[PDB]
């Protein structure tokens, strides 16, 4: 782009635009549990102790 | 003692996803179904429903 500067010369707009955009943000995940005993050693007694 | 016979004998075993040829003198119950249940399969044991 070219951009002239200039002393004593202004820009000034003449007329306008009305915009919308959209912003998308996270804010939340998903909740996650564990059961560790059923993880490791799930059904053992032996493995439990 | 060191010098004399012995007789040896190497047994080999295999525990594959296959029927079973060879087995143990364990005795064999009724199924029970829709229990948490300890069960053995051709050896292979574990809890479950």
């Amino acid at each position: 782009s070219s951009i002239a500067y200039s002393n004593n010369t202004i820009a000034i707009p003449t007329n306008f635009s009305i915009s919308i955009t959209t912003e998308v943000m996270p804010v939340s995940m998903a909740k996650t549990s564990v059961d560790c005993n059923m993880y490791i050693c799930g059904d053992s007694t032996e493995c439990a102790n | 003692v060191g010098h004399q016979p012995y007789r040896v004998v190497v047994l080999s075993f295999e525990l594959l996803n296959a029927p079973a040829t060879v087995c143990g003198p364990k005795l064999s119950t009724d199924l029970i179904k829709n229990q948490c249940v300890n069960f053995n399969f051709n050896g292979l044991t574990g809890t479950g429903v």
